[PDB]
RNA sequence: AGCCAGGAUGUUGGCUUAGAAGCAGCCAUCAUUUAAAGAAAGCGUAAUAGCUCACUGGUCGAGUCGGCCUGCGCGGAAGAU
């Protein structure tokens, strides 16, 4: 990757690609297909998981037919179905009730490791305590 | 360790200190112990300097005249009434 | 700007990989952008771990401070903008390589590759740095030489 | 224009300049800052 | 001082509000990736968006910044034969 052209990213469904209310048209009308996110997209949706958000980037011009890529699930996401409390807070940030774990919040950050800039696996993990810090989560280290 | 340079004064008055203000300079006056009490000149700009610094008040200080080092301490300063400067000066010896 | 005991930590980081280090090329990042620095990151990512630094220092002061103890030549690649990318662990490696098939995407520039100090020239781009531990392609003609 | 005894600076885009003999408020940004001194 | 770059994340902080996403307010004014990036100084909006700014990295390559003391001057300063 050297240039980039046009990106809509939204958390869509990787179930059954073919949204309405949520996304639907607004996913792709500006040269995009929605005849072509239902062919391709799920060719490469049966070989991993499918049901959780799938941010999807389409590299459409003005040459209809348009190039389908992948992407990466949110890393601040990634403590609410991998760690405890889903909302993450409850209450104003202002008294502590959120946790992670010890033995967690690290095998959690190797799977988002291609978007990660820390050079060392163990450097990545450095930030995520940070973003599992957004309100101020204790963790039992 | 403030060093301070003075000339003995000659002429001692209203009319002499008011001419010694005039030309940049101020009087000022040692007294403490046995000796007598020592009338001596300052060059204002060079104190003034100097007793801005709170330290200047506090410490000991070294008052160079005749080519002699007498140490003393500042007891009292006359400031002029609406300006930054200073009339005269109170070193008690120590 | 801190004071003293903050810009020798720069230069202490560029001597140790300026003397303790091997092989290593430019990049003139007049107008670095986010991506740029990204693909280096995973370039110099691959060679063993995080070893293959690439700062943005090319002040006289800074990046050319630690030129007096080794790399005695970076004087004439100080100036402008010189982001030197001193090695470590291994040699050359693919590093020169890479940049260059990584300069030649358009991604700023690199001073005409002005090259950094391992041989005795200046500019010379080689490809003789790839392969160092190859050790199999002498036991593919043993089972087809023997029949005749 | 405001002529004034007291011409100043009311914001960083503000500029003071003198023009034959006469100080002068010239803004950049806001045309209502612009003053003169009289 | 100009010039070239960035000016991110949690995050659109919550509310009360019609809406409030730095910018109606009321309030907390914290933390992250750290070179540095204000829960935001101005413009901007339906509100977002968008356009600047703060600080910081580069270029450049010698002086520069704004207080104090005092001298002389400038404006403030329109009248009737």
């Amino acid at each position: 990757a050297k240039k980039v052209q046009a990106y809509v990213k939204l958390q869509v469904a990787a179930g059954m690609a073919n949204p309405s209310p949520p996304v639907g048209p607004a996913l792709g009308q500006q040269g995009v297909n929605i005849m072509e996110f239902c062919k391709a997209f799920n060719a490469k949706t049966d070989s991993i998981e499918k049901g959780l958000p799938i941010p999807v980037v389409i590299t459409v011009y003005a040459d209809r037919s348009f190039t389908f890529v992948t992407k990466t699930p949110p890393a601040a996401v990634l403590l609410k179905k991998a760690a405890g409390i889903k909302s993450g807070s409850g209450k104003p940030n202002k008294d502590k009730v959120g946790k992670i774990s010890r033995a967690q919040l690290q095998e959690i950050a190797q799977t988002k490791a291609a978007d990660m800039t820390g050079a060392d696996i163990e450097a990545m993990t450095r930030s995520i305590e940070g973003t599992a810090r957004s309100m101020g989560l204790v963790v039992e280290d | 360790m403030f060093t301070i340079n003075a000339e003995v004064r000659k002429e001692q008055g209203k009319g002499a200190s008011r001419r010694l203000r005039a030309a940049n300079k101020f009087p000022a006056i040692i007294y403490g112990g046995k000796e007598a009490p020592l009338a001596i000149e300052l060059d204002h700009d060079k104190v003034m300097n100097m007793q801005a610094k709170a330290e200047f008040y506090s410490e000991v200080l070294t008052i160079v005249v005749d080519g002699k080092e007498i140490k003393v301490k500042a007891q009292d300063v006359q400031r002029h009434p609406y300006k930054p400067k200073l009339q005269h000066i109170d070193f008690v010896r120590a | 700007m801190a004071l003293n005991l903050q810009d020798k930590q720069a230069i202490v980081a560029e001597v140790s990989e300026v003397a303790k280090g091997a092989l290593s090329a430019v990049v003139a990042d007049s107008r670095g952008v986010t991506v740029d620095k990204m693909t280096e990151l995973r370039k110099a990512g691959r060679e063993a771990g995080v070893y293959m630094r690439v700062v943005r220092n090319t002040l006289l002061r800074r990046a050319v401070e630690g030129t007096p103890f080794e790399c005695l030549k970076d004087a004439f690649v100080g100036p402008t903008l010189i982001a030197y990318s001193m090695e470590h662990p291994g040699a050359a490696a693919r590093l020169f390589k890479e940049f260059a098939k990584a300069n030649a995407k358009f991604e700023v520039k690199a001073a005409a590759f002005e090259g950094e100090l391992i041989p005795a020239s200046q500019i010379d781009r080689l490809a003789t740095l790839p392969t160092y531990e190859e050790a199999i392609a002498r036991l593919m003609a043993t089972m087809k030489e023997a029949s005749a | 224009m405001k002529v004034r005894a007291s011409v100043k600076k009311l914001c960083r885009n503000c500029k003071i300049v003198k023009r034959d003999g006469v100080i002068r408020v010239i803004c950049s940004a806001e045309p209502k800052h612009k003053q003169r001194q009289g």
